[PDB]
């Protein structure tokens, strides 16, 4: 009755994988990136907008800056497919042979950029100035405003310098586009573009070129912040110039003296040398942080006359105790305040704080002069904790925050805020708060209480509500139009499997209006004028397409402006030759909880049959595997698995994202113990609904959390899973960083019971005695989850005698990048199932 | 935490250009392995024409090769290859253009010329050069 | 027809291996002390652990005088240290001063010392060892007693030489090279990595045996400057920290550290208090006095102190030359160019260095410690000594040579540039004491004993057969005839006494476990050479391995080029005629090691017997490249490491297929460790149709990443052998490995410091670029050798299973 997979040779498997990748259907390899819309005067030509973005038009394997003219009065019956015009004439932006310096390659690994060339850029609208980093250094060009829009590509101008290392993180000053800033050799620098002069404002890094001896850093994000909170900057420009022209820059200075150091092999294997990282493991000490200003004054010709740098009149750690992280920070649009978001250590109390620039005084070591600065501060200057969010599960960190430029109402301060711990779901709120003052005496030090600078709420109006949530992470934002009192956002109001665009009046919280067509998942970006928007969407059965829409309608009622399809920038492909799109389903558990999923039913199926199955699994938080998007290019190996006769079952059990807090809050302090029961419950269900599932031959397979879950299944459910192929697993939980483990697992001092039963390396005696029931894969250069985790597991297997197999990827970090390591990963994957399942 | 992304790579088309020069009876061949494009042929044609070299049309590889592969140039023993390997990779047009030269005294009954995959020993190309092309 | 091994579960293999190991150390180095009467006649000290606390400790035994013959005697194993622990196993070594009878050793945290003689009392009960209290920071290393004074001793603390006193407890730091890991590259009196590993030298200091005239004491050490040596990173044993350690690892083609010899004098009085303690150096820079000198092989003083000697080697390791340095050539380090130029002229005129004996070969120089300087009379003209030359006739033989010390009275004030033959002394006589197509054992702790009262030299060689080590004797005043002193049919490791009257023989055979027997020589006084050994007593007896072990069988054959090779085979248990069993070619195949010899293998390789109890044949043959067979035989590897050894393995494996019948040439694996692993991979590449599967253990994959001392000796530093390097590195020929899976296993220790984990890391990195499959087994806690028992069992279990399934 059963069905036995065909046996192939090793070269045969290599050939079928090479063929399945050749038949991919000529993917674009990149969709148009972040856009910018620039209006044009109508008398200048037939077009009305110019649209700038990033992409690779299949020509080169190099992401590049492109633009397109948005026509005027396009005719309806015929589809218009906009061009992709080059903007930099024959300028390659990847380094020679595609090898990056260690700083920028580590940053690319932190951002997961798998493309070469210009990855991001900074753009000043008024001057129309483009500034970016390409090859090994900074470049800039001008197309927008006074220069007049271009027709032919033009040459980018290299910014000459005298620094040694690489110039990181360029940022154009909004108040004046003649200057910019950057990070060099772990310190901060400000430079001019016209006069070519530079200046250094921070003196923290010795430059001794040894991570061990120079721990301090200024205006740069540490590791745990980059990885587990997704903030890739440490400096921020003040958007207004104060009156000589004075400019401000808020930045942070980190002190990593007491952070534990570890060694990681380097991409140069022959040297047999390692690189050291400040890696704070769970329970250890995080670095010391602080916030500092850095003024600088210029004259009419653009010369930096003075350049000071100030600090809080009290030690940062004194005004704000129980503060472990700086999630986000920035200014308001008038320049009257600088704000930041503080997280405590258990990650259960986030709070917005508002800081006036007047609280920053120059660094005066002479105690006599310092007591003069602490005397000259105005009375109404003090920190303002506008908002505080306390939960019982954990605080997910949002970027969504939009303060309104206040008129001469000295008491009030109104802003939107996507709060999530109030109802259990991420919803927008319009909150107005009165900035109460106390007229502190900064000369005498103060030990702040729990409610020192907390200002009382005047109103708190929910704008959205229901059993759904507003997209707030992974680069999702909101667009607020203050001429019509609206707010555009993205959420899952329709169904948890789709991302749609919405709009609602933030003055009167009326009815929400969807702006995208149902049946797809949309990733869209508005215009700054709120008349056009581009949407990138797809579905399970359709590859992505990128259309541009134009909001038309009567000007008196702006809420109901109808979205008109204007033009297209990319069409679907449908991947016809060998791709059967999976089928989404959903079931209930015995605890009455709805879960979703998908199944790749085997090709060439026959009734009264049974196929070997492969329960693909990630299971970890902040990841949703089942949604109505095109999985055809991301996970196509699962289609190849199905093409041979395997039945792939994906299931997003309790713990995943996009379903609220109380749903995700099932992992708290029980990580590992609960996610498998949802996988086996959702695997036995498919045995009822469908009949081709052979529960005798059940595999399991994951990566970096599913690798951890692959091992937990084989321990807890040895009779359900025959084999188990773990990938870059997390074996011991006491050797992972603070930003992630403490969020969910509550440092071992408190959860030593759960750390024991969650670490899979401490239960090695329950693994199978029989051979050929465990494969292990890990990358050698991995710095996210180090090779130690696999290395310590193998050590525990030998102390008990259990068999295993192992595959190491020497030139691969946490993500398989080169194709030869990708092919060899899949070729060896099929071969294990072919023989031992 | 995000699931690691396995890279996607597609092979590309390519052509192989054969050039020759005859001095008295000795032949110097110039073999070019280059991704199939337009500008590169009408550039390399002039670059070789400067040294009085000329082209000889022979079919390109049918299979789609990957960018970054190495290929052994093989023949019958009567040839002399100063570079024994060729490499398929994009090249800036205004910059230098790599090739492999071959020295043979007298062709006579025609000489074989083969490219062979370094990693798997695949015969992905061939050419039976004859004096008729000269 | 064919035979098929019975399949077992994982628990089955693990259980049979646990049982095999369930059904499985002789006394160490000895010293004799005469007991002036009493029932006994001697006292014998050694190291061992008797069936109890696992701890190598100091054990003494009373050799009785006038023992009876009718019954065998089995000495007791007395103790000396009452309930003492020596494990951080046990006391790994010690130093012994005979006259005062003082033992000094390092026990696992600190130094201890004891005394058994001199005080006219030999101890009766095990006594308490006394601790040498110190004020230093780290661990004391390499203690040595001063032969001229049993009160002062030397050691090494933090790469700097130190001298202490036992009676007064005072210390003193003689050298200040360590600034107190990479910032300080200078060290004082220590052997570096390459010297310790590839040249077998574990010390840097050398006391002067004779005090000169307050009394002065000299100590010859060397200073090493590792400034411009490369650095590598090796993981630390504590896996949790994820931190590595730095070592100076000069890889082939790189630059070895810069060496220099320096004395270190010090003076004391009747109370044993050090008054002065200077430090000196050569009047000319060491780099200028001896150009083309890369390594300092060995060093020491003569019997009377009138000279200090050393053995120099160049980078090609093809010119070893003895040198003789007088202590008058070492002047104090003087900064003022005036005081230097007066001391460079205030030394005697005849004082200079002499190149006593220059050995020039064409293959390479094996570093022999065999050299006996004879204390002569006033005898200023000549100088005679015994030296174990090997490059003269191609075999390691003994020689008596007398050389005259010519003098040129150099002006040591002016800078000198020495020529090709600056200090070469002309030879006066050179007579061979031994000869023939055999050799005198010289390396691996093997030495000679020269008796001067009777004019006899005792040495160990393979004069009978290359498979045995015996104790021979010959006269050095007259090259007479040699006399073997050990019973044939075995292989002994003897150790003479300081009185030349007794010798212990620790010996075993293929079919008999190791047993330690003491023999007392009794013979005519008129003929010392013809004195014949009498068996006296047995310290230890052979177990006999009765229930499950079956010893292999040694054979030999000839190759197509008529080169006699040896081999051995474990016959499969329960063999029937017409049955083709699956075999395993266990191999090392490298230099400096031989495996086929008449000694008990059942304790080092019993897994080879466990492999035989299952039904596998095992074939071990020592082809061209091994030791104990001359130089032109061993020197077949030169510039071709890899290209020769495997050719003799199949040449011999086929021979066993005809001499016997139970060899199934269709099913044969190949397995070795750290040079067999290199060869296993070279077999699966060159002979895929011969070998079914391969099991490489810690292989050397690329030769460009190995150290200088070992690679440059056999492989001609890369610039001059770019043909043999690429053709011998297996990680560069990956495209020829099998495509079928289940044909290649790879094991490696993670902490490996000799052949680092990078070798298999780079190889795996080349297996992926070629698409070939493999398996892998990593031992995170094992260095070059698998030490622990869990990691050892889990290695043999997975070795049986990989053979059970895929063979």
């Amino acid at each position: 009755a059963r069905f036995c997979v065909q046996k192939h040779s090793w070269d045969g498997l290599r050939n079928i994988i090479h063929g399945s990748r050749k038949s991919s259907g000529l993917i674009v390899s990149k969709a148009p990136h972040d856009f910018q819309f620039v209006q044009k005067p109508d008398e200048s030509g037939p077009h009305s907008h110019r649209l700038y973005y990033l992409g690779m038009p299949y020509g080169s394997r190099e992401n590049s800056l492109l633009y397109s003219e948005i026509p005027k009065k396009v005719r309806k019956e015929a589809l218009l497919l906009l061009s992709w015009k080059q903007m930099l004439d024959h300028f390659q932006a990847t380094p020679h042979h595609g090898v990056y310096s260690r700083e920028e390659e580590l940053l690319r690994e932190r951002k997961r950029l798998g493309v070469f060339g210009i990855t991001s850029y900074d753009f000043h609208s008024e001057s129309g100035l483009f500034l970016f980093q390409a090859s090994n250094s900074l470049f800039h060009c001008r197309d927008g405003g006074k220069n007049g829009f271009m027709v032919s590509p033009m040459k980018p101008l290299e910014i000459k310098t005298q620094c040694s290392g690489p110039r990181m993180d360029p940022k154009i000053c909004p108040a004046d586009p003649a200057f910019f800033s950057f990070i060099n050799n772990n310190d901060l620098w400000v430079a001019n573009i016209e006069t070519g002069e530079e200046r250094r404002l921070t003196f923290c890094h010795q430059g001794s070129a040894s991570v061990l001896d120079n721990p301090k850093s200024a205006g740069v994000a540490t590791f745990v912040i980059q990885e587990e909170f997704d903030r890739f900057t440490g400096c921020w420009w003040c958007p207004t110039a104060s009156w000589l022209k004075t400019l401000r820059i808020l930045y942070e200075e980190v002190d990593e003296s007491e952070v534990e150091v570890i060694h990681v092999p380097s991409p140069a294997l022959e040297e047999r040398k390692t690189d050291s990282y400040r890696y704070p493991r769970t329970g250890s000490k995080n670095p010391k942080i602080a916030l500092k200003l850095a003024e600088l004054q210029t004259d009419h010709q653009g010369k930096i006359v003075s350049s000071c740098e100030k600090e809080l009149v009290q030690p940062f750690s004194s005004l704000f105790p129980k503060v472990e992280y700086i999630a986000r920070a920035g200014w308001t649009r008038d320049g009257r305040y600088a704000w930041a978001m503080f997280l405590d250590r258990p990650q259960q109390r986030l709070q917005l704080v508002l800081l006036p620039p007047a609280l920053f005084i120059p660094t005066l070591e002479s105690e006599a002069q310092w007591q003069e600065a602490a005397r000259a501060i105005p009375k109404n200057v003090q920190p303002f904790i506008i908002y505080e969010e306390v939960t019982n599960v954990w605080i997910n960190v949002h970027d969504i925050f939009h303060p309104f430029p206040q008129a001469e109402g000295q008491q009030d301060f109104c802003f939107l805020r996507a709060n999530e711990c109030k109802t259990g779901f991420c919803h927008l709120y319009r909150v107005t708060v009165d900035l109460k003052t106390n007229d502190y005496d900064w000369t005498e030090p103060l030990s702040p209480a729990e409610d020192e600078f907390k200002c009382p709420i005047k109103e708190e109006v929910a704008l959205t509500s229901g059993e759904w949530e507003v997209l707030s992470r992974h680069g999702s934002k909101i667009w607020v139009n203050e001429q019509t009192k609206l707010v555009y956002f993205q959420g899952t109001k329709d169904t948890p499997l789709e991302h749609h665009l919405y709009v609602v009046s933030y003055e009167s919280a009326g009815e929400i209006v969807r702006l995208t067509t149902p049946g797809f998942s949309h990733s869209c970006s508005m215009s700054q004028n709120f008349d056009m928007f581009v949407s990138h969407y797809s579905s399970v059965s359709t590859p992505p397409c990128v259309h541009v829409y134009k909001l038309s309608g009567p000007d008196d009622d702006p809420l109901h402006k109808q979205p008109r399809f204007w033009a297209s920038m990319m069409e679907a492909a449908s991947c016809p030759p060998d791709y059967v799109p999976p089928e989404i389903f959903h079931f209930h558990t015995r605890a009455d909880v709805q879960l979703y999923g998908m199944i790749y039913k085997p090709h060439t199926l026959q009734p009264g049959r049974k196929h070997p199955t492969v329960l693909f699994v990630y299971g970890g938080p902040q990841v949703q595997l089942v949604n109505n998007s095109f999985k055809g290019i991301k996970y196509l190996r699962l289609n190849t698995l199905a093409s041979l006769g395997y039945a792939v079952v994906v299931i997003d059990g309790r713990g995943s994202c996009q379903r609220g807090l109380h749903f995700e809050g099932a992992l708290k302090n029980q990580m590992g113990q609960v996610e498998i029961e949802d996988q086996v419950e959702g695997l036995q269900y498919v045995a009822e609904k469908y009949g081709f599932i052979d529960l005798s031959r059940v595999a399991i397979h994951g990566w970096s959390y599913g690798g951890f879950l692959s091992l937990m299944g084989l321990i807890h459910k040895p009779q359900v899973f025959k084999v188990a192929i773990a990938g870059a697993p997390v074996t011991v939980w006491m050797a992972y960083d603070t930003g992630y483990t403490e969020r969910y697992m509550d440092v071992p001092e408190n959860n030593q019971q759960g750390y024991e039963a969650g670490s899979v390396a401490l239960h090695v005696e329950k693994l199978p005695n029989e051979p050929n029931r465990l494969l292990i894969l890990h990358g050698f250069l991995d710095e996210n989850v180090h090779f130690f985790h696999t290395n310590f597991l193998v050590s525990q297997l030998i102390r008990a005698g259990k068999p295993y197999q192992l595959q190491i990827y020497p030139n691969e970090r946490h993500s398989i990048r080169c194709r030869e390591s990708g092919e060899h990963y899949e070729v060896t994957l099929l071969h294990f199932l072919q023989e031992h399942l | 935490r995000m699931i690691p992304a396995v890279g996607h790579f597609i092979p590309i088309t390519s052509i192989t250009l054969i050039y020759y020069r005859l001095y008295l009876e000795d032949i110097t061949f110039h073999l070019y392995l280059v991704p199939n494009d337009c500008t590169i042929r009408k550039a390399i044609d002039e670059e070789e024409l400067k040294f009085q070299f000329v082209r000889i049309n022979k079919p390109p590889p049918v299979d789609a090769l990957y960018v970054g592969s190495r290929y052994i140039v093989s023949s019958s023993k009567e040839v002399e290859i100063l570079p024994k390997e060729l490499e398929l990779c994009y090249r800036s047009p205004r910059e230098s253009q790599l090739f492999s030269e071959i020295y043979v005294g007298n062709i006579g009954s025609g000489i074989n010329l083969q490219l062979t995959d370094k990693k798997y020993m695949n015969l992905i190309w061939e050419a039976l050069l004859k004096p008729g092309d000269l």
